[PDB]
């Protein structure tokens, strides 16, 4: 929905530099 | 009887507490966590 | 750390070029030449160990650079020349000394050194002092033996107070002779300024001057402070000036500051502001309520009425100092007579000498400990709710003595869980409530109106001996009954006497042991209380037994309750910080009985709940981090032991 | 038996957070000289005390020199601040005797005792310092002839991992402790903040894990396990936008064993940004909570502050559930509410005010608080209440002379 | 190449705002009193620094 | 509506009271929402400064008032500092004299006139009644936490920074890299 | 009457000989330089202030 797919949106991409 | 009628109050602040007893716990607000400096000394 | 040369490894076979010298330019040796030896400057050891080339380490001519800049610009009025170069200690190496050469200012002939003025340091030291800051050689003198001389002088004055007493100018030079001159400055003006600031929402504060004040008037001040003309001027001098005018309480801020007057260098100007206190204060506190059908607001005439609170505060009624606080709180203001809230409080802080006047009306909401569950299960709970005035007075005496005499005019409830009142206690005995119960209260319709007197009186001779305090405390209370009202004539009266004494199957601490490794000793604590009511008591105002601060190891009222009631205890504490561990180790006995008056209360509820009229107990514990205790403690009513933790130190 | 979804949604959603950080050495950063404050460069001075240390054990002259002259700075500021510590203790010995300092006695506000009856108990030595704080906790309502407090608050905190003074993990407890022969009340909670990287070695990015544990015997028979997983960059949509993510789960622990209970997972996110003359802080939550008997059950909230330039004064906030109980195709359960406030100046007298709308039930609520510290010029409208009950009260009166 | 280090720069930067308002005080006590124009106010040490400019826009 | 230029300090004053007011805007809304819609070693410590926005604010309460003591060594008195019978203040070396002066003379144990004394609850009751009234009604008056001259003193420090990172940046590409290539052969 | 006030009153009594004391060794002490007498407050100032301090 939004705060399922968005929640790991931003958890791929701060997965993306570290 | 408009004022009475609404027997549920007015909405009352929010703070973080435990589940069980309601004792508060602490916060990381940023509007507030920025202003804070602590620093580290030589025990005895 | 110390001493880095296990870096200078780079040895004379350990690297090698054809015709140029290899290896990293390392600083393997400080040389300074040329620091003078005055004492108010640091010597050359602390000097090298503030450079930023460090012995054993590589260096480059940027910090040849800024250690010349920071040495010329931290001492240009002693030095103000340093050339620094490096030498290389060997052919064939990169490894180079480096010397740093200092010229200072110098002032051709000085043979000797004279102190003039200064009326109020005797002979014998300025002796001393001209002895001390001779040099050697007359011909090529230093100007920081100059700075040195004004440093002893300075410092004399510095060491009595006296701030306005200072080496002024040397006048000597032409004969070879460095004669300071000492100026002493006297009080010549006294003037006070009138002043108030101004409540904005702005951070700076706007001020309005007056050339009198309305209530004090110019010369008092001046008066109190005790400022003459021709005297000299002692820090100690503001100190007492501020406490003799700021006596007076009704000043909010002073402000006190002598200056130097440059017109005149011997006198002393002082300037005195002061800002007397703004008294009076409210606050309101309103909230609104609207109702939305549709998108009309509901603009009625019978709906701007709020339902807030207010209140309304003064300092200094009656000319001293004393002060009123007054609150309203109605829920609703076009209906207040529903659930009107009131509260008043004054205060009077110098009613007489080290007594305080109060009056205060307030409520107070409690649990009642003489309806516990004592050898049946389960009780419901009984609150006790108090509403009323109380007028008190209170003295300080003997740097800890209390006296505290009160006249109290109450209305007593008793509630269970809610605003509803009982009549009775009660308990459950399969599912059902029992019947008829003991009385709460003494009209039996669980509310009394009462007139009472209280009296309270405190003796400490108690003081810590690195912790582990020693002395003795005694404490002695009554209440008695005024009214003939729903209350009745009663007499009850309360004294507790707590001895610690150091322990006498031990050996006694000496002199050295108390003041060197500073050492606690072994104590006993012996502690006894009694108790005894007269005439109709009722049950919110009974002697409860068990609980913390009474037979450790029971529950709160565990124990009946009492009319009459004896209570003995008796503790060993050993401080561990003796053997390096931190804490203190304890270990009690402890007991209480009522004497066999339980039969004496109105209901008996010692034999309702099948409590017994006495306990006995003993334990161990640990008191760790200043007045946090951790005990194991044993019931011998039952055979049973508990831990429990706990803040504040017993008796 | 576990708590209602409302509260763990109300849980992860408060705004936009900040987590902990390094606390320097004040002597040894900035060697010997005075200092200011700045964030940036004391996370500079710990990371980069780090890299010279590495550099320096590897060989490389230039950071041997730097990791030396710390040191130097860093005995002397020691040696220094152990002096301070013994000219303290003998100005204490010559102060007091072989006395020593006590606190002042808790002030508990009025009661119709004598107020003195117990002060004795809570003025003690001190101890100076351990590393813990305590403080006691107290009861809505303590027993009549009593003290009310019962319980002791510790805390403790440190940083555990430095070298000299370059910290490693910023580390605190709290521990709530209530025991008696009847009950027991024990609550906890840890914090443990994870530095990743800071400018300018990298952008800003930290960290947090956050555990809490509550008992309560025995009353509840069951334990309370709370964790806490969550990461914050400055960045991600533009330069210094302060972003972060994160999870949460929880479990009643039946009898105390962590592997069997119903479970809670929710997961959140904030943002700021800045557009037009609108700058908005928002954040946003979803939890998934397990029922007793009844399955999933999932709950959305979020929250929102509109900042404004012009009309600097005006603050507005906007707040949004919405519900999601079985039967979901018909039972959507919304909720969304409206906050301003305005402060004015007026008749000396300065004025705030608080509308609130709550957009279920249709009624705003209006609060207007003052304050005259000048003269009582505000409580003409005084006269409004004092009226009505001289209203209610003769019309009292004749009914009581009836 | 061997820039003035910083924490030196500002410091005697410090200290020269210092020297800068010492030198208003000692100019202002000797050469501020005397008028050198009525009509506008101007003094001598407001004249004699080249400050005339400033002295019609304060009026 | 396009963007405010222009901010100088009365509009951060102004903003500030927002910002302070922001905690308390927060309330319990969610389940009285859903209610009313279903019925239809090191140690660490605070700073020694006080926290970060610092500015010198005010001197307004700089005088105290100081009750001239007696002290635990005897022949000494105490208003501020201790002054040791000829007028001097109290230094070092003296204190250790002092104190092994006095062993001597505290062996006869005579306890009087306790120096630190157990403190009652209403020990100082126009202290704590009203002290800095002023301060608490000023505070009461403007609704900020933070000052104007923290807010100018953190802004100019991080100016400075800025500015410094600029001329890092071109000093390095136009001055130190040329040259340090130039001296790698 | 007969053991609590004699009690209060050699307490007190104790105290006022104490700050006695007090003053006459600040007075030595300035004796001690060339310097003038320390101006005490008087007993109403005394009572006021034991009620309004701020060290001590
Ligand atoms: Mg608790």
């Amino acid at each position: 929905k939004f705060i399922f797919w968005a929640a790991m949106v931003y958890a791929t991409l701060y997965g993306n530099y570290e | 009887d408009a004022k009475a009628q609404q027997e549920p109050d007015r909405r009352s602040q929010y703070t973080r507490h435990y589940a069980f007893k309601g004792r508060g716990r602490k916060e990381f607000l940023r509007s507030d966590m920025k202003n804070d400096a602590n620093e580290l000394v030589p025990t005895r | 750390k110390r001493n880095w040369k296990n870096l200078v490894t780079d040895s004379e076979d350990l690297e090698e070029k054809p015709g140029e010298r290899s290896g990293t330019n390392r600083c393997v040796e400080i040389v300074i030449e040329g620091w003078p030896d005055v004492g108010n400057l640091p010597t050359a050891d602390e000097l090298k160990d503030l450079l930023t080339v460090q012995e054993g380490h590589i260096f480059e001519k940027q910090d040849l650079l800024d250690d010349r800049r920071k040495l010329e610009i931290q001492y240009e009025d002693y030095i103000a020349e340093v050339e620094i170069r490096t030498e290389y200690v060997d052919g064939k190496s990169n490894h180079q000394r480096v010397v740093y050469k200092f010229t200072p200012h110098q002032f051709r002939g000085i043979n000797a050194i004279d102190i003039k003025g200064a009326a109020l340091m005797p002979a014998s030291e300025v002796e001393r002092i001209c002895n001390e800051c001779l040099p050697k050689q007359p011909y090529m003198v230093d100007i920081a033996v100059m700075d040195k001389v004004r440093n002893r002088i300075e410092q004399w004055y510095q060491s009595r107070g006296l701030p306005f007493c200072y080496v002024g100018f040397f006048d000597g030079m032409d004969d070879g002779i460095l004669r300071a001159n000492v100026t002493e400055a006297k009080i010549d003006n006294v003037s006070v300024r009138f002043v108030r600031p101004k409540l904005t929402g702005d951070s700076e504060l706007e001020y309005s001057v007056y050339d009198e004040g309305k209530v004090v008037k110019a010369d008092k001040i001046i008066e109190a402070s005790g400022f003459q003309r021709g005297h000299h001027y002692h820090v100690e001098d503001g100190y007492d000036a501020m406490n003799s005018i700021f006596a007076c309480g009704l000043l909010e801020d002073i402000n006190i500051e002598p200056e130097q007057d440059p017109s005149d260098v011997n006198k002393i100007n002082v300037k005195i502001r002061c800002e007397e206190v703004q008294p009076k204060s409210m606050e309101l506190d309103l909230d609104w309520s609207f109702q939305l059908k549709n998108g009309i607001p509901s603009i009625n005439r019978q709906s701007l009425i709020p339902g807030g609170s207010v209140e309304v505060s003064h300092e200094n009624l009656f000319g001293n100092s004393e002060s009123a606080t007054l609150s309203l709180s109605a829920s609703d203001w076009r209906n207040p007579s529903a659930d009107l809230g009131f509260s008043v409080a004054y205060s009077e802080p110098f009613y007489k000498p080290h007594t305080t006047r109060n009056a205060q009306l307030f409520n107070t909401r409690k649990t009642s400990t003489i309806f516990t569950p004592g050898g049946e299960s389960e009780v419901p709970p009984v609150f006790v709710d108090r509403f009323g005035l109380k007028g008190w007075t209170s003295q300080i005496t003997g740097q800890d003595n209390k006296v505290e005499h009160a006249l109290m005019l109450q209305l007593v409830s008793t509630l269970d869980e809610n605003g509803q009142v009982v009549a009775k206690g009660t308990k459950v005995q399969r599912g059902y409530y029992a019947d008829n119960g003991p009385p709460t209260t003494n009209s039996g319709n669980g509310r009394d109106l009462s007139l009472s007197y209280q009296g309270f009186f405190a003796l400490d001779n108690v003081r810590f001996i690195n912790g582990n305090q020693l002395g003795e405390r005694m404490l002695f209370q009554v209440d008695q009954g005024l009214n003939p009202l729903s209350g009745g004539i009663y007499n009850r009266a309360t004294a507790s006497y707590t001895k610690f004494l150091e322990a006498p199957f031990l050996p006694k601490l000496t002199t050295e042991q108390l003041w060197k490794e500073r050492k606690a000793p072994n104590t006993v604590v012996l502690h006894a209380k009694a108790g005894n009511a007269l005439g109709d008591v009722a049950a919110y105002d009974y002697f409860s037994l068990g609980g913390p601060y009474s037979v450790r190891g029971y529950s709160h009222g565990e124990i009946g309750a009492a009319r009459r009631f004896l209570e003995l205890a008796t503790e060993v504490r050993v401080p561990l910080k003796n053997y390096g561990l931190p804490g203190t180790a304890y270990g009690f006995v402890e007991y209480a009985t009522d004497l066999g008056s339980g039969r004496e209360l109105n209901g008996n509820p010692t034999e309702y709940y099948r409590k017994p009229g006495r306990g006995m107990s003993y334990g161990l514990g640990l008191k760790a981090l200043g007045a946090c205790r951790f005990e194991y403690a044993r019931d011998c009513n039952a055979g049973t032991g508990t831990f429990l933790v706990n803040f504040g130190e017993r008796f | 038996r576990l708590p209602p979804m409302t509260f763990f949604v109300e849980q992860m959603s408060e705004g936009v957070l900040k987590p902990e950080g390094w606390a320097t050495m004040e002597t040894v950063a900035g060697l010997g000289e005075e200092v200011t404050e700045d964030e940036g460069a004391e996370s500079f001075n710990h990371v980069y005390y780090r890299q010279m240390y590495e550099l320096a054990v590897a060989g490389d002259p230039w950071a041997q020199r730097e990791y030396a002259a710390m040191l130097r700075a860093y005995d002397k500021g020691c040696e220094s601040y152990r002096a301070s510590y013994e000219e303290a203790d003998v100005d204490a010995n010559v102060e007091y005797g072989v006395e020593s300092y006590v606190v002042d006695p808790i002030d508990f506000g009025p009661s119709f005792d004598p107020e003195d009856m117990y002060s004795h108990r809570h003025a003690y030595a001190e101890a100076a310092d351990a590393g813990v704080t305590v403080i006691p906790s107290q009861d809505y309502y303590g027993p009549e002839h009593d003290d009310p407090l019962n319980g002791i608050v510790f805390q403790y905190e440190a940083q555990p991992f430095s070298r000299h003074g370059w910290g490693g993990v910023p580390f605190d407890l709290t521990v709530c402790c209530e025991k008696d022969k009847t009950s027991l009340c024990l609550q906890g909670e840890t914090h443990v903040s994870l530095v990743h990287s800071v400018p300018p070695f990298g952008p800003r990015h930290i960290t947090q894990v956050t555990g809490s544990w509550e008992v309560l015997r025995p009353n509840i028979k069951d334990v309370m396990y709370q964790l806490e997983v969550d990461t914050f960059k400055d960045g991600l949509l533009g330069k210094s936008d302060h972003a972060g993510c994160g999870l949460m789960l929880a479990r009643l622990g039946e009898g105390g064993d962590p592997r069997k209970g119903p479970t809670a997972v929710g997961v959140r996110l904030q943002d700021t940004l800045r557009v037009g003359p609108f700058k908005l802080e928002a954040c946003a939550s979803k939890v998934a909570v397990q029922g007793p008997t009844g399955g999933k059950e999932e709950g959305w909230g979020a929250r929102a502050f509109v900042g404004y330039d012009w009309l600097p004064g005006l603050g507005m906030a906007f707040d949004f559930i919405q519900e999601r109980t079985p039967e979901e195709g018909g039972k959507r359960l919304r909720g969304y509410g409206a906050n301003f406030t305005y402060d004015w100046e007026a008749l000396g007298a300065a004025f705030g005010m608080e509308v609130d709308y709550v957009a279920a039930s249709e009624s705003v609520f209006v609060s207007v608080n003052a304050f005259s510290g000048n003269d009582y010029r505000l409580g003409w409208l005084l006269l409004l209440p004092a009226v009505n009950y001289f209203k209610e009260t003769v019309s009292s009166l004749w009914a009581r002379l009836r | 190449e061997n820039p003035m280090d910083p924490r030196i720069r500002e410091l005697m930067a410090a200290e020269g705002m210092d020297d800068k308002l010492e030198d208003e005080g000692f100019k202002d006590t000797v050469l501020g009193s005397a008028i050198i124009n009525p009509y506008t106010g101007l003094d001598m040490k407001t004249y004699l620094d080249g400050k005339e400019r400033h002295q019609a826009e304060l009026v | 509506l396009r963007v405010k230029t222009d901010k100088d300090l009365q509009w951060w004053r102004t903003k500030q009271r927002v910002i302070t007011k922001r905690k308390s805007a927060r309330k319990r809304d969610r389940f009285k929402k859903q209610i009313a819609v279903v019925n239809k070693k090191l140690r660490k410590k605070i700073s020694s400064k006080g926290r970060r926005y610092r500015s010198l604010s005010l001197a307004r309460y700089l005088t105290a008032t100081r009750k001239p003591r007696l002290v635990g060594l005897d022949n000494l008195t105490k208003i501020d500092n201790i002054t040791t019978l000829q007028g001097a203040f109290i230094t070092k070396e003296e204190k250790q004299d002092s104190l092994n002066l006095t062993i001597q003379r505290k062996q006869e144990l005579t306890n009087s006139l306790k120096k630190s004394q157990i403190k009652k609850r209403s020990r100082h009751s126009w202290k704590k009644r009203s002290r800095h009234q002023f301060s608490r009604n000023h505070y009461k008056y403007r609704k900020r936490h933070t000052h104007g001259n923290g807010k100018l003193r953190v802004m100019n420090k991080k100016l400075k920074k800025f500015k410094a990172t600029n001329e890092l940046r071109q000093w390095w590409w136009n001055s130190f890299l040329p040259r340090y290539l130039s001296n790698l052969q | 009457r007969r053991f609590l006030h004699p009690r209060l009153d050699d307490n007190q009594r104790r105290v006022e000989r104490e700050e006695e004391r007090v003053w006459a060794l600040r007075g030595q002490q300035r004796r001690a330089l060339g310097l003038h007498r320390p101006h005490r407050p008087d007993k109403d100032a005394a009572w006021r202030l034991e009620q309004m301090y701020d060290d001590d």
